[PDB]
RNA sequence: UAUACCUCUGCUUC
RNA sequence: AGUAGUAACAAGAG
């Protein structure tokens, strides 16, 4: 072919232009006179195209043999014209030139066709090979976060994986060598020999690997399923108001599982704490709680990784408990000692105070890092002991200061210059210790220097190491390289060993909810109950609204016996347990207040029923405490104004509609007939009720801090919702 | 029994069925003829804003200036464009404050891009004004022209590569003292012909060396053109939109890298974030103000909209602003970010085509240019225009331009007036007083949230917004804008009510045949519904609808009905054929007149890799050859997932420019094509990789094919005739 | 230069240098790195080596 | 500094703000009542409501179109041979002649036994067409010269009062009939459970719209727009027939091509998107448009016969007038099918907000209300001064009507008025949550609604509808108004 | 103016 | 005429 570029090379040449374009023009400026053209930028499209595919022959040909297969016409119709096209300069065609094409023309190689667009291929696979499940209509909290769209080969930043591209198609004008050939030479060598054969165009090959090199990233509306062979099929998974179980084809990641499994754990001891006999319920729904496929048995047994409620979960159904802990890059397991968490403010070598919690006792984990393995003894704010083995000199190097920083020495918080207060690429604030840890990843001379040296180790196995992670007689003080490499759970799921000791808090698991990666499925009735706020929220109230019937009648006549039913200890699940107890105490005084008098606000009585579930908590008075809004956990949207209403609750008199998280109900046709012109105040405060209006010489409105210390028998004004002044008694 | 559609919202709250008061399947508004109505208007109303400030005649150009800045403040409600510097250096202060090493962070990253950029990146800046030839022309052919002429006046900057030597060129280019350009005009020559008389004369296009003086030079540089803006949605009059020159691209690019890398890092600015990533912002945003004043705290909302926006915001400001936002970045940088602010505050406005005149007695119509516009009495023009034009000549240019100092044009800098609206939104308390606003900016659109303890105190907040809005140039528009209690509002058509609802008839334009090609109309199609779906709120059944009614669309449009159906056409008659040749006829693509196969569950899967397994070997060979001809010399807003088929085909070129004097330009692109498609055979990745150097592009080619020759030849793969041959050709090169 | 470093290196069938080189031998199939010191050689040796 | 700039500003700068109360809510377009004024005048570019569809059964598969008109026309032969002119009404600037000799060359031409849909370059089809009436170019060193040339003064719309043919073209547009004209495509086959869904969804809403009138109107208008813009291109020289074609099929399961009446295509050599061709439409009616004239100003209507339609004999009229469109307007025709999914969505909607608080599929319980719940009612329209309750389907026919309007009448105008009045929609929505919605400058508002209704019917009726709306929510109000207090 | 009932053009900007 | 609506087309060019 060499000849043949020269020959034409030596016959542009001769163009006077083209020789002058040839020896003016500069590497960089192709860039740019490749882009030239008469062409203008269509406006639109849509239109000009419905408009051009009216034409004779709209569309232009490239100028070659394969055009030459092409006849003029074919029974009539005219398939192409002798007129050549401005741009390509082969002759123009009509539409129907395809369809020719298509049935009558070259029958072309299409071989490796399958392994060059294997990507899409495997698409196909993973919903070919998949299952699809239950479809169930209800309630669907939507969290808009950052996804991957579609499954990778092996995810690179771009400016790696052009590399990687141009080492596989052009490795001759890959240029300067870069790491990246050394770290995916195998990649690299498959990829080779996959797209040897191919009669297909290297622009085409480029463009099918960086899709399955580089990832797309972008921001989607999600719920419970995040990994990307769920994201590809995201439109069928779940709506605002219907969700769809579907378990895709092909191989699933074990990180993938480990992800969502805890989520499922803490997700089943968040509702089960609430219910007396905890570890039943916990049994009771993690024996039937499924991730993707495998059941949480399964994936508990199997997997070794968990944190928390993972192990707590495994001690509940009867298996191991690897008390494993990952910080960032470094994977901890623990051997002895059980240390306690407690925030303090640290001032940090650069001079700024820090707020960190420190880990008070003394602990031993075994500990790994990529490919270096050892041992880890700390105690309070200090390194004890550091066991390692010899392994590659960054794995060395990250485990020393994974370790340093996981063990908070003063000599490393007293080892910081500048800043380090950086968010990440995102714009995320990160916190306090993961930040040193992204620090000193970078920047450890400051904290090998700080840290201090001392006499190595004389005994033939061990050996002392230094900075530059190479054997000395002056080691790191307290570093040392080596040359060797029952329990039971209670009601309230804490773990407790033989010795009496509990290892496992039941309060000590990361009140945290994330998002899964799998499909987390609770294959039992009342799905719900493992919900987010919203969900439990509304449906509570709708199941409160079903039976609305009986538990308003029963409101007069059963005391007491309303307050506690199955349905509201989900909803419970919901409410901060240091305030469950004072809302309980206060909507069921507001609700005895509309029982006991003849007071009564059915729309009221719905929004206050599911609070008096918990078991209620009065002041050193007797009364209750007041509020204006019952908050809720996560996110600031979620709270049940008492007067107003709220975004997770109101009702429309007019209409007589009430509004639960944007769902419409209808209370017409159970509503009483004294409810027209029946003030909101006398269900607002418990123990008081509306004696006239608004009587300026009583003053402003009074704050809940004056209605508390208000005596009883004493006239105040209250604003209910804005524009309704009213004259309440206690 | 009278029927009445509006009687739903009724029932239906009106944010819940708000996609019934889009009529986004009507026709939207194009303009007409010419739009120098609209541009005078923008050049009057800019300095009807900015009149009563500092009036003086530029000794450079020799126009008419007006500045507003540091001017006297309003005493009235008509948009203000005399902004206080003191006040927008201290709201900069503030926002420093607020975020330090935001400011120096991305100045940084801002330069140590510019470093990098190169100046081909100028090439995709799509529709660009052309000094030399003074229309509106392709950027990259716009950057060509500017290149070979600077070339002419001894300007090589672009040989190096990189944009600062560019740029540097470009300002050094204001002090040639005549700038000189390439104009093509056209020669005879008898060229051989067997034609009874044996010659053919055909017209070849020579290059002629001409000159423009300093002052007209630098009057185009500093020029901007204008159009009417077409398809504009939701507004009854039409109205103006500009263009900018080859020279400010590479000053403004980096000042809206500078305020990208600076809004990123703010949390009430709406730019540039996904309009899924929007909603993450503002209803957070909301749940924080809701959730921050319990006791009778009213937290209301404001669905803000600015008035004049773009005419009464000053270069001069925007000047500070990188004066200020540049402080710990070395002097070069300074100066170089300054000038773009600087151009855009001495800038000109070209007045479009004009005016039409005619005589409906003798039925005769013609259009005045903007020079001649003055060359008529002007009681022979309407009595609007009449109006216009007297109210244009303190601005009016000989040459036909109008001098415009204030203001800025429609998307400029967007990024950096965002900046100044966060700016406003970052005082969020004045004198102390018992309220305290936030909210989020986006351009001329902007939210605003305001808590306090009674609403007497937030009118007064927002009256002080307002207030100091108007000391940034900032104006609200007391029309459009209206308040109301956190709950529900209105944002870039966006709608929260306790939750941002779903606005499906916004995107139901893009559902329609996009008219790329066969091929990727389909990816396209099909992704959209599959989009739709997961963002705007579409259904399952719905969903399956416009499966149904894109494919109708679709056949309609490409004319490739059913190989089974008895439509006729020049395409169906063949389509027919193949539908009777094939055996696997489900494996047939819709283009070919195959069954549609899609449904809810595989839109995200092409057409060929769904049905490649059911099609007959002989169809996909031909539907796939390697070297068909249908498929161009490819090369590597929203993307899709397709395959090379082909179906993937281009259309012919415009044809109109065959008979007008440009026919150079396909001499002169072809000629580049030609080196271009070599050099690629030379250099297989050059279509992939951009390639870097600024040695000759011939050198390369020499050096390259003499290396593939010795290797060819000691390999053994060439023989010694040939490599003798290759050696003795490349030789002479 | 380095499209034929790497053309020479992957036509022989051998590793490409990681750094640019000067010459190349065609007979021995050897990329070559020239020098040129002041002082001594041995010294702008070894330091090339490493 | 900005505090020390703020205290010296003038207090004449100031937002002005006020609290809405619902009596400020002045009735929006106060011409539109004004008597004084000429009612709206329908036009749209083919009819709807008074539409003719001359019914021919076929195999049900494609014919070609001068084929199709021929065999109708050769059906109802009675109204074919018609020579005879009986002139009911005339349009000002008409020509009775000029039009019915184009009629008579369009069933002629079509009618014959030749291929070509071509018509000759008559007279009376130059005048139909316009041709020649473009302007002559000249040079600008001319026109200078010329002092008699001058700028015309605009054109601008003519202010219309409401007219009662677009209240009844709703009512009657939004109605159920026994034909389907929908040509819906066929999809992939279900697997998930959400597509089976999906599908028995398609089953309630699809047919609840396709048996509707409105679906006919809109087939029409897309179905012809196709062929007309083929035609403007493949033909740009050639004055050329082109029928109004429709095909249909009823309750029992027949197809019949429906020919509504015949078009004659202008001169088409669109440069531009917005350059006009002028279309010429003869359609059938059964309308007498004595009845309401200030409907027809811009027709020319003739009597041409009689047919049995539902059982009785009915007049059947031939509308004639001249028109006009572009690339545009025939694109955004071709792509009008979408009228469905702007109206099936905002539905689906409340089918899938029910069934999340049923936990089922309540669309059947929706549509025709089921064992545990009564079928969804909605306020559909008035009836002597008082609401009346529509059923699922007629609201869902209502909004799928009015996303047809939308485009049959869109322009600037619906734009301006659509976009501006928004706000004041939303405000009123502001004021039924009793969400203390407070406001700067109303006056604003309403001149920024106001000058957008001048001569769109849609417009103009929207704004009596809004009025009409605005009007029974202030009695609900107080209902509100007297809460608690 | 003549060729010109010819020729070119349908987003190609002056 | 008509389309249309603050200005255009109802062919343009050699």
């Amino acid at each position: 072919m060499t000849l043949a570029k020269i020959e034409l090379l030596k016959q542009l040449l001769r163009d006077n232009e083209a020789k002058t374009v040839l020896k003016q023009t500069t590497v960089d400026q192709y860039n740019i006179i490749r882009k030239f053209n008469t062409s203008r930028i269509e406006k639109n499209p849509s239109l000009r195209m419905k408009w051009a595919m009216c034409s004779n022959f709209p569309l232009a040909l490239t100028k070659g043999d394969m055009a030459n297969r092409i006849p003029l016409e074919y029974k009539g119709i005219q398939l192409k014209t002798n007129a050549e096209d401005i741009g390509t300069k082969g002759q123009m065609c009509s539409i129907a030139a395809v369809t020719w094409w298509n049935t009558y023309g070259p029958i072309g190689d299409t071989e490796g066709f399958e392994r060059v667009y294997e990507s899409f291929f495997l698409r196909k696979m993973r919903l070919d090979n998949a299952t699809w499940g239950r479809i169930t209509f209800g309630p669907v909290e939507r969290v808009r976060k950052r996804v991957l769209l579609n499954p990778l080969t092996k995810e690179m930043p771009p400016d790696e994986a052009s590399n990687v591209i141009m080492e596989i198609l052009f490795p001759k004008e890959a240029g300067i060598p870069r790491e990246s050939t050394w770290i995916h030479r195998e990649l690299i060598k498959e990829k080779r020999e996959k797209l040897k054969g191919t009669m297909i165009t290297p622009i085409v090959l480029a463009y099918m690997l960086e899709r399955e090199l580089v990832a797309r990233r972008r921001f989607l509306p999600v719920a419970g399923a995040t990994s990307a062979e769920f994201i590809e099929m995201l439109h069928c998974l779940q709506g605002e108001n219907w969700r769809q179980i579907y378990h895709p084809g092909g191989n699933k990641l074990t990180e993938s599982r480990s992800q969502s499994m805890i989520v499922a754990c803490r997700k089943i001891i968040r509702r089960s704490i609430v219910a007396s006999n905890p570890l039943e319920l916990a049994v009771e729904i993690a024996n039937k709680t499924v991730i993707d496929t495998e059941p949480l048995k399964s994936c508990l047994a199997a997997i070794d990784g968990g944190d928390v409620a993972c192990d707590i979960i495994r001690a509940a159904l009867g298996l191991k408990i690897r008390q494993r802990q990952r910080f960032g890059r470094l994977e901890l397991k623990r051997i002895s000692g059980r240390g306690f968490k407690n925030d303090e403010e640290i001032l940090i070598g650069n001079g700024t105070i820090q707020k960190i919690g420190i880990w008070d006792g003394e602990e031993e984990f075994h500990v790994r890092c990529g490919e270096c393995r050892g041992i880890l003894k700390k105690s309070k704010m200090k390194l004890e002991k550091l066991l390692i083995n010899s392994a590659k000199k960054e794995d060395m190097r990250d485990l020393i200061i994974l370790c340093m920083v996981f063990s908070q020495d003063t000599r490393m918080f007293q080892g910081v210059r500048g800043e380090i207060n950086f968010l990440n690429r995102a714009g995320q604030l990160l916190s306090p210790m993961y930040q040193l840890q992204r620090y000193f990843l970078n920047r450890s001379n400051d904290l090998f220097d700080q840290w201090g040296y001392e006499e190595s180790p004389k005994a033939s196995e061990l050996h002392g190491i230094n900075e530059s992670m190479n054997a000395s007689d002056y080691t790191l003080k307290g570093v040392v390289v080596t040359r060797n490499v029952k329990v039971s759970i209670t009601k309230n799921l804490s773990l407790i060993k033989r010795t009496g000791e509990v290892i496992m808090g039941a309060n000590d698991v990361s009140e945290l909810e994330s998002q899964a990666q799998l499909m987390i499925t609770y294959d039992t009735p009342k799905m719900w109950e493992m919900g987010t706020t919203k969900e439990l929220v509304q449906n509570t109230y709708q199941w409160v609204l079903k039976n609305l019937v009986t538990l308003k009648a029963q409101f007069l006549l059963g005391k007491e016996d309303m307050f506690q039913w199955d349905a509201f200890e989900a909803f419970e699940s919901i409410i901060p347990q240091k305030m469950a107890g004072q809302y309980s105490g206060f909507a069921r005084a507001v609700l005895k207040q509309m029982r006991d008098q003849e007071v009564m606000k059915t729309d009221q009585f719905i929004k206050l029923l599911p609070f008096c579930f918990s078991p209620p908590k009065l002041r050193s008075n007797g009364e209750p405490y007041q509020f204006l809004k019952l908050v809720l956990k996560g996110g600031g949207e979620n709270f049940i104004e008492v007067r107003k209403g709220s975004p997770l609750f109101s009702y429309n008199p007019q209409t007589e509609v009430l509004t639960i998280c944007g769902r419409m109900m209808s209370l017409k046709g159970k509503i009483e007939d004294e409810e027209r012109n029946r003030s909101m105040g006398n269900a607002v405060l418990a123990g008081f009720l509306v004696s006239g209006k608004y009587d300026p010489d009583l003053g402003d409105f009074k704050t809940i801090e004056e209605l508390e210390k208000l005596k009883p028998g004493e006239k105040a004004n209250i604003l209910l919702y804005q524009g309704k002044p009213v004259k309440v008694v206690k | 029994m009278n029927i009445n559609p509006y009687f739903l919202f009724i029932d239906v709250p009106i944010q819940a069925a708000i996609s019934t008061t889009f009529p986004y399947t009507g026709v939207p508004p194009y303009s007409h003829g010419t739009g120098t109505g609209y541009t005078i208007d923008t050049v009057i109303r800019t300095h009807e804003y900015s009149n009563k400030g500092k009036q003086y005649i530029s000794d450079v150009t020799g126009c008419t200036m007006v500045d507003p800045t540091n001017g006297p403040l309003p005493e009235d409600n008509e948009p203000s464009a005399y902004a206080q510097l003191d006040c927008v250096l201290e709201a900069l202060d503030r926002m420093d404050e607020e975020h330090p090493g935001l400011f120096q962070a991305a100045s940084q990253n801002a330069m140590e891009t510019l470093m990098v950029t190169t100046v081909d990146k100028l090439t995709q800046g799509r529709q660009t004004f052309d000094w030399t030839v003074c229309r509106n022309q392709p950027a990259a052919t716009a950057l060509n022209t500017t290149i070979t002429s600077f070339r002419l006046n001894d300007l090589n900057g672009a040989d190096k590569g990189g944009l600062i030597p560019f740029c540097q060129d470009i300002i050094d280019s204001l002090d040639r003292p005549e700038m000189t350009f390439f104009s093509v005009k056209n020669i005879k020559k008898k060229l051989p012909a067997k034609n009874r008389k044996g010659f053919l004369i055909k017209r070849i296009p020579m290059k002629v060396k001409d000159k423009i003086t300093k002052v007209e030079y630098i009057k185009r540089a500093l020029s901007l053109n204008t159009m009417t803006k077409d398809a504009e949605r939701g507004k009854l009059k039409r109205r103006a939109i500009a263009t900018a020159g080859i020279q400010i691209r590479g000053f403004v690019l980096v000042v809206e890298n500078l305020a990208k890398n600076i809004c990123e890092n703010l949390e009430q600015s709406g730019l540039p974030v996904g309009g899924n990533e929007k909603k993450a912002k503002l209803s957070n945003a909301v749940a924080k103000m809701l959730s921050n004043c319990p006791p009778g705290g009213i937290s209301m909302t404001v669905t803000g909209d600015n008035t004049k926006w773009n005419e009464c915001l000053n270069p001069r400001i925007f000047l500070a602003m990188t004066e200020r936002i540049t402080r710990d970045s070395p002097i070069w940088f300074r100066d170089f970010c300054s000038i773009a602010p600087v151009l855009f505050s001495n800038k000109i406005a070209r007045l479009g085509k004009g005016f039409m005149i005619t005589s409906k007695t003798k039925r005769l119509k013609a259009q005045i240019p903007c020079p001649d516009l003055f060359s008529i009495p002007l009681e022979r023009y309407n009595e609007e225009t009449r109006a216009k034009l007297k109210k244009l000549k303190p601005f009016f240019n000989e040459e036909g331009t109008a001098s415009l100092s204030p203001g800025m044009m429609m998307g400029m800098f967007n990024m950096l007036s965002t900046v100044l609206g966060v700016a406003a939104l970052g005082i969020k308390n004045i004198g102390n007083k018992e309220y305290l606003w936030d909210g989020l900016q986006s351009s001329d659109d902007f939210a605003l949230f305001v808590n306090a303890k009674d609403e007497e105190t937030c009118m007064e907040g927002i009256n002080d917004f307002y207030r100091t809005c108007k000391l940034l140039g900032i104006n609200m528009s007391k029309k459009k804008s209206y308040c109301n209690e956190t709950g529900m509002f209105e944002f870039t058509s966006m709608f929260y009510r306790d939750g941002f609802v779903s606005n499906f008839a916004m995107e139901l334009p893009s559902f329609g045949v996009a008219g790329v090609n066969e091929s990727a109309d389909m990816a396209i199609g099909m992704t959209i519904i599959k989009n739709n779906m997961i963002n705007n709120g579409m259904g399952p059944a719905t969903a399956q609808t416009a499966i149904q009614l894109f494919i109708a669309d679709y056949r309609y449009t490409y004319k490739c009905h059913r190989g089974d159906s008895k439509v006729e056409g020049k395409r169906m008659k063949i389509i027919k054929e193949l539908w009777e040749n094939t055996k696997g006829r489900d494996g047939l693509l819709v283009a070919d007149g195959g069954p549609n196969i899609y449904n809810l569950r595989n839109l995200h899967i092409p057409e060929i890799v769904l049905k490649y397994n059911l099609m007959d070997p002989e169809y996909k060979g031909r539907l796939l050859h390697p070297q068909n001809p249908f498929v161009g010399h490819l090369s590597i807003k929203m993307d899709y997932d397709a395959v090379s088929g082909t179906h993937s085909w281009r259309t012919k070129r415009n044809r109109s420019i065959l008979n007008t004097d440009q026919r150079n330009m396909i001499l002169e692109e072809q000629c580049y094509a030609k080196c271009c498609n070599l050099f690629e055979a030379c250099f297989n990745s050059a279509s992939y990789r951009k390639p870097v150097g600024q040695h000759s592009m011939l050198e390369a080619m020499a050096h390259r094919l003499r290396m593939d020759a010795r290797l060819d030849y000691e390999s053994g793969r060439m023989s010694k005739d040939d490599f003798e041959k290759a050696m003795a050709h490349l030789g002479e090169i | 230069a380095w499209m034929v470093q790497r053309s020479l290196a992957q036509e022989h069938g051998i590793e490409t240098p990681k750094y640019l080189a000067d010459l190349f031998d065609y007979k021995t199939k050897r990329f070559i790195e020239v020098g040129i010191t002041k002082g001594l050689a041995d010294d702008y040796f070894w330091k090339k080596k490493e | 500094a900005i505090e020390r700039n703020l205290a010296r500003m003038s207090p004449l700068v100031s937002v002005t703000p006020k609290k809405l109360t619902w009596e400020d809510l002045r009735p929006i377009g106060p011409h539109i009542y004004n008597h004084e004024l000429p009612e709206v005048p329908y036009n749209a570019f083919l009819l709807m409501s008074d539409e003719l569809g001359l019914a021919n059964m076929t195999e049900g598969k494609s014919k070609k179109p001068k084929t199709l008109a021929k065999e109708c026309l050769e059906k109802y032969s009675t109204l074919r041979d018609q020579t005879d002119p009986i002139l009911i009404m005339k349009s000002e600037k008409a020509n009775e002649n000029f039009l019915w000799k184009l009629w008579r060359d369009c069933v002629n031409t079509i009618s014959n036994e030749e291929m070509s849909n071509e018509l000759q370059k008559t007279n009376y089809a130059k005048w139909a067409t316009g041709d020649g009436l473009t302007y002559q170019k000249i040079m600008k060193e001319v026109a200078i010269d010329d002092e008699t040339m001058c700028q015309e003064e605009p054109k601008i719309p003519n202010k219309c009062r409401v007219a009662a043919w677009v209240q009844t073209e709703m009512n009657l547009l939004s109605t159920l009939t026994s034909k389907r004209a929908l040509d819906l495509p066929e999809i992939g086959p279900d697997v998930a459970p959400v597509e089976h869904v999906g599908s028995e969804r398609r089953k309630y809403f699809v047919n609840e719209i396709n048996y509707c009138k409105a679906s006919t109107v809109m087939m029409k208008y897309v179905l012809f727009h196709t062929s007309l813009l083929n035609e403007s291109n493949a033909s740009m020289g050639k004055y050329k027939v082109i029928p109004i074609t429709n095909r249909v099929v009823n309750e029992k399961g027949e197809s019949f091509d429906m020919l509504y009446g015949l078009a004659v295509k202008g001169q088409s050599h669109l440069r531009g998107d917005t350059d006009v061709v002028t279309v010429v439409t003869f359609e059938f009616s059964s309308t007498d448009p004595r009845v309401d004239s200030g409907k027809w100003p811009k027709y020319t209507v003739f009597r041409i016969g009689s047919l049995f339609v539902s059982g009785r004999e009915k007049s059947v009229y031939l509308y004639c007038r001249v028109n006009g469109t572009n690339k545009i307007q025939m694109k955004w025709g071709m792509e009008a099918r979408r009228c469905l999914l702007q109206s099936m969505q905002q539905m689906e909607a409340i089918v899938e907000q029910e069934s999340s608080i049923q936990g089922y599929d309540m669309t059947k319980a929706c549509f025709k209300g089921d064992r545990v719940n009564s079928p969804k009612t909605f306020s559909i329209g008035t009836q002597e001064g008082k609401l009346v309750k529509g059923s699922f389907g007629k609201a869902l026919r209502v909004i799928f009507t009015k996303c047809l309007m939308h485009y049959v009448f869109g322009n600037a105008q619906l734009e301006g008025f659509s976009a501006e009045s928004r706000r004041l929609l939303l405000l009123i929505q502001a004021l039924k949550d009793r969400k203390g919605p407070w406001v700067f400058d109303l006056e604003g508002m309403y001149s920024g609604i106001e000058e957008c209704i001048s001569n769109n019917p849609w417009v103009i009726q929207s704004a009596y509808w809004f009025n009409e709306w605005l009007g029974f929510e202030k009695e609900g109000s107080k209902v509100l108004e007297s809460v608690d207090e």
